[PDB]
């Protein structure tokens, strides 16, 4: 489904992105409050804006 | 081309072996994309070997980061060469210029 | 050994994408960012933005 | 309330134009300004190359004896082809030269349909005496910017495979940008006038050009009208 | 969406525990148990938990 870009998992792919508490950790933090959270969204880029 | 440099400019597209250089001048005559014939002028000929010099180009191989030495040819057909006298240039050049 | 050999050359155009470092001769760096428009930028006298 | 208007256009060139409007109200001289202005500067019916079948081709990017450049960068000139079609969806330019000189837009397969605007736009050369280049430009009807890179993932089973998938760059336009002035007509206290100022290449008539983008607006507000 | 939910933290102080109980819930709603309640509208049963400590009815 995946392999094909599925119109069918566009919409599922939006369920599970849409509301997703994710981890945006970066390695070499020399500090706790270095790794914190956000909600992914859909965006056309090719970066984390 | 860079609208400004020093002096070097020609001394790098010119001299570093990315053009077609010669070191007999003389008429273009057999020009390819492969290779490059030149009817050598007797006023700089050695009398050795009748006279055409064999020249070999850079147009679009390979390099070592995956990259793709490109030549530009900057000189058209139907003119006399002098000793030091390109044919075609490498990448980022344009008639002898080096513009990074 | 090396008896029955191949040798297969592949090639690709390779156009500048967002992220790509571009710079000067002096030292000054840069990452070319977010694609803009053509025009939206402030033009001159000679018509050229 | 007179309604908006666009006077006599300024015409200086088949090419380029600058639409003149005189009947502006307060504002519009900027609301159609860049109303207008974004969807001349991407979305536009052009003609662009998509599958080129040269004979002298092992690999795109050889050295045919006699072309100072590639062959895929013979295909790099055709990207940008002034090519105008009066109704096909798709067409074949052949583009068959032997004989030393440069290989102009000229020598093409002039088919009826197809109207280069510029004639002498070279593409690549040939210089060898007894030399010869053959092929068949397919290029068709599309808009905006749609690369053969997004489209290269299916092969479209390709039995003669000199077909090579190149570029589609469908952008007629190249210079759009409008400025304003004070526009007076005969019943009314302030207009605003607007002048926009658009290059094509010579593809699509400046009126229709226009024409199309304004059309466009309408159906992209066919269901913004339903609440 | 949820910005803050500092209420679920209030309702359940643990926020450990508190995890541990949605875990079993989560399970609930997967294998067998019982069905979500509230009708869930794109949210994973995960933010479906979350919501129902908000309500605080099932912990």
């Amino acid at each position: 489904m995946v392999e094909r870009e599925e119109a069918v998992v566009w919409d599922i792919l939006d369920e599970v992105i849409r509301e997703h508490p994710v981890l945006l950790n970066r390695a070499p933090t020399l500090h706790r409050l270095g790794i914190q959270a956000f909600e992914p969204v859909l965006i056309e880029g090719k970066a984390i804006q | 081309k860079p609208l400004v440099g020093t002096g070097m400019e020609r001394a790098v597209a010119v001299d570093s072996g990315v053009t077609a250089v010669a070191k007999r001048g003389g008429v273009v005559q057999y020009v390819d994309a492969s290779r490059i014939v030149i009817k050598v002028n007797e006023d700089e000929m050695y009398p050795g070997e009748a006279g055409i010099d064999i020249y070999n180009l850079t147009k679009y191989t390979r390099s070592n980061q995956n990259t793709c030495i490109n030549q530009m040819p900057c000189v058209s057909l139907g003119e006399p060469v002098e000793r030091g006298d390109v044919l075609a240039d490498g990448p980022s050049t344009d008639l002898g210029e080096l513009a990074l | 050994g090396v008896l029955k050999i191949v040798k297969v050359y592949l090639a690709v155009k390779r156009r500048i994408q967002p992220g790509d470092k571009m710079a000067g001769r002096h030292g000054n760096k840069g990452v070319i960012s977010k694609i803009n428009p053509i025009e939206d930028m402030p033009y001159d006298e000679n018509g050229t933005p | 309330f007179l309604k908006p208007r666009l006077v006599d256009i300024e015409q200086v060139s088949s090419t380029h134009a600058k639409v003149t409007l005189e009947p502006l109200e307060r504002g519009f001289g900027h609301t159609l300004g860049n109303a207008l202005r974004r969807i001349l500067l991407s979305s536009m019916p052009g003609c662009a190359v998509t599958e080129v079948e040269i004979d002298g081709v092992l690999h795109e990017y050889s050295t045919k004896e006699g072309v100072q450049e590639d062959i895929l960068e013979i295909l790099l000139n055709l990207k940008g082809l002034a090519v105008r079609v009066q109704g096909k969806d798709e067409v074949i330019l052949t583009l068959n030269k032997s004989g030393i000189g440069p290989v102009t837009a000229a020598d093409i397969t002039h088919d009826g349909d197809v109207e280069i605007v510029k004639p002498q736009h070279v593409i690549c050369h040939l210089t060898d005496e007894n030399a010869s280049i053959s092929m068949r430009i397919k290029v068709q009807r599309g808009r905006g910017y749609v690369p053969a890179s997004t489209r290269i993932h299916s092969e479209e089973d390709e039995r003669p495979i000199g077909r090579l998938l190149v570029d589609a760059c469908y952008s007629p336009v190249e210079r759009i940008a409008y400025n304003v002035e004070a526009a007076r007509v005969e019943q009314r206290t302030d207009l605003d006038k607007l002048v926009i100022e658009m290059e094509t290449n010579g593809t699509i008539d400046p009126e229709e050009a226009i024409r199309r983008a304004a059309t466009i607006l309408a159906e992209q507000l066919e269901a913004f009208v339903d609440l | 969406a949820r910005v803050t939910v500092q209420d679920a933290v209030e309702k359940i102080g643990n926020r450990f525990d508190l995890v541990l109980v949605a875990a079993r819930r989560a399970r609930q709603m997967q294998v067998g148990g019982k069905d979500p309640l509230v009708p869930e509208e794109n949210d994973k049963t995960t933010v479906i938990a979350l919501r129902e400590i908000e309500e605080g009815l099932i912990n």
